């Protein structure tokens, strides 16, 4: 999707060309770059839709006349309220009361 | 990522060609005195979206439901609309009222009627206050609160809650029922 | 020296009516009869005729002085309530100590 993302927005790909060597050897690190650091993080695809259903309506033989996708979402449980506290001006230093 | 908190709000009502307003205060839905204006809410950004998901059905599908009258020529066509128009409408009201009866909400409607009452007394003879108790206004009083009680939490944008009136108000939407 | 016409209590002083403190502004009042007793022995109120000055000591911190005091702050002219006098007290306290 991202390729799709970039030739949509690029309209081309160009490249470094310092392959078919170097980006294979430095760096397959775009991997370790991906791994570690981002909130990306690698996930087998059957975990990834884990929260979604699906359900059809139906007629009397019957196709669908409506169709609904959803996320299986929990509500609640607390609504937390506080008072912000400066320790310090000038600054976003605080408790939070 | 957070938000002040403060709410106000005021039910407006009409008895015997005569209006009556109460306005109401945050502190005061929750039965304290004075008030703290240094307190700030979390904004539930979740639960809003949840919430959403109801908004979003009501108001966009009455709207195309409505230019789908227009459109619609055939008759048997037309009854069937303005059948699912009411329906959900009711659903709607059926839902906010319900919330209207809560912790807030019955907290919400009695300051209200306290404040319209006491109105009642000055400004001329109290026994008119029968019709607030009449079905109607009853009704009337419950969604407000109901609609109020979500608004003065991160629940309800005073903009959607408003544009969600006129759904309610576009289709008559109040079957009287007994 | 509030004066006030003992007949008629609700035209004379509507304010003084117990059917007042409890609600009822309507044209009914209490039904004289109706059941279930009780004495009353003892109750809570304030002194009259008292100017009193309270030193604050080195040291000593009393912690129920305070508590007085605060109460008498709030009272003896109006600064909000002595509820909002505290809270106001925790966030200095906070930002402070």
């Amino acid at each position: 999707i991202a390729y799709q993302d970039m030739v949509k927005q690029r309209g081309r790909a160009e490249v470094i060309f310092s392959d078919e060597e170097l980006s294979s050897t430095i760096i397959p690190w775009f991997i370790e770059a991906m791994s570690e650091v981002s909130p990306f993080k690698l996930r087998p695809i059957n975990e990834t839709t884990s929260y979604i259903g699906q359900t059809s309506a139906i007629d009397h033989m019957g196709q669908p006349s409506h169709v609904v996708v959803y996320e299986d979402w929990q509500f609640a449980k607390e609504i937390t309220a506080f008072t912000p506290v400066k320790l310090a001006n000038n600054s976003n230093q605080r408790f939070l009361d | 990522a957070s938000t002040e908190f403060a709410y106000e709000d005021a039910y407006s009502v009409t008895i015997r060609n005569k209006r009556y307003t109460a306005e109401v205060k945050e502190f005061e839905l929750l039965g304290l005195g004075q008030r703290r204006e240094r307190v700030r809410i979390l904004k539930p950004t979740v639960a809003h979206a949840i919430i959403q998901m109801w908004y979003s059905w009501f108001v966009e599908d009455d709207r195309t439901l409505a230019a789908a009258r227009r459109t619609s020529r055939d008759d048997a066509e037309k009854l069937a609309i303005d059948g699912r128009r009411m329906q959900n409408a009711v659903t709607l009201l059926r839902k906010i009222e319900m919330i209207g009866t809560t912790g807030i909400g019955a907290s919400a409607v009695h300051l209200a009627q306290s404040r319209i009452v006491d109105q009642m007394a000055g400004r001329g003879l109290i026994d008119d206050s029968s019709d607030l108790h009449v079905g109607i206004n009853r009704h009337r009083i419950r969604i407000w609160a109901g609609l109020a009680v979500l608004q003065m939490m991160g629940l309800l944008s005073r903009s959607e809650a408003e544009a969600l009136t006129k759904v309610l108000g576009d289709s008559n939407a109040l079957g009287m029922v007994v | 020296g509030f004066n006030l016409k003992v007949k008629d209590l609700n035209g004379s002083a509507r304010g003084l009516t117990q059917a007042f403190a409890i609600g009822e502004l309507k044209n009914q009042l209490s039904v004289g009869a109706l059941q279930l007793p009780l004495q009353f022995t003892r109750t809570f109120s304030a002194s009259m005729t008292s100017e009193l000055l309270w030193e604050v000591g080195k040291g000593n911190i009393d912690p129920v002085m305070y508590a007085r005091l605060f109460f008498q702050y709030a009272q003896a002219g109006g600064a909000l309530s002595v509820d909002e006098l505290v809270n106001q007290f925790t966030e200095y306290h906070q930002s402070t100590a």
